[PDB]
């Protein structure tokens, strides 16, 4: 597991790397993936930077904190601008906790350090709704 | 319509 | 919704102030609330500064973030001292992900504020590890 | 020692 800030923030840019793909270049088959039909779905980034529509985890509770749960439940009672701004909130709520869980034992000053380079990004709401 | 439904079983 | 940094952080607080007792003052009381024989659990705090210990939301995807899953899965599988310790990461980590949420409109440098904020406080898991 | 389970399928 990543332990340093160099560590948790290359595992960060990894994971928001391949959630930003989702919801840009890739967003034609995600929103394809995100069926309304299918049983309540999560979308993951994961550090080798593939993104990933799925069921969520079995067991619990996870090893790693959840991504928001039943995303396709809310695609068609909204326009696709908001649909894809809910995504990204959560998903960079996501992508901030699964970095904090990461940094626990970090102290004070280490964790503000990876908070500076996290928030150097733009963030995936600021990317989707254009800001 | 919705803006959530309940979870799946 | 809150939506100032000011807003945020004052929600943050009472949320916190809720998860701290839960996990020290209360903990004997808490414990004994996440029991390993009902339905998966979520440790909940709230902004009027009280705890909850109940299922998740019902109808997904939620309006905030929600709490780890299932911690009454994981009490007796653990030493009390780690299982604390995983709560207490666990909620840091919702914290984080509740203000965040409602932050989403907040530019590059009121993030930066709003985080300043919140690691200027003892994190839960410091807290209960005594670090 | 005794180890019981940790993770359990979630209740839905």
């Amino acid at each position: 597991s990543p332990r340093t800030v160099e560590e948790i923030f290359k595992d960060y840019s990894a994971r928001r790397a391949a959630l930003l793909r989702a919801l840009t270049k890739d967003v034609d088959d995600f929103y394809s993936q995100c069926d309304p039909e299918k049983e309540n779905l999560c979308l993951y980034g994961h550090p080798n930077e593939s993104w990933e529509v799925n069921l969520p985890a079995e067991e619990v509770p996870p090893e790693l904190p959840e991504p928001a749960l039943g995303i396709n439940f809310a695609r068609d009672g909204m326009q696709r601008k908001d649909w894809l701004s809910l995504v990204a909130v959560h998903s960079d709520c996501w992508l901030l906790s699964v970095s904090f869980y990461f940094g626990a034992r970090l102290n004070r000053n280490e964790r503000k350090r990876l908070f500076s380079l996290i928030n150097d990004l733009p963030t995936l709401f600021d990317v989707v709704t254009g800001r | 319509q919705k803006k959530r439904r309940k979870r799946s079983t």
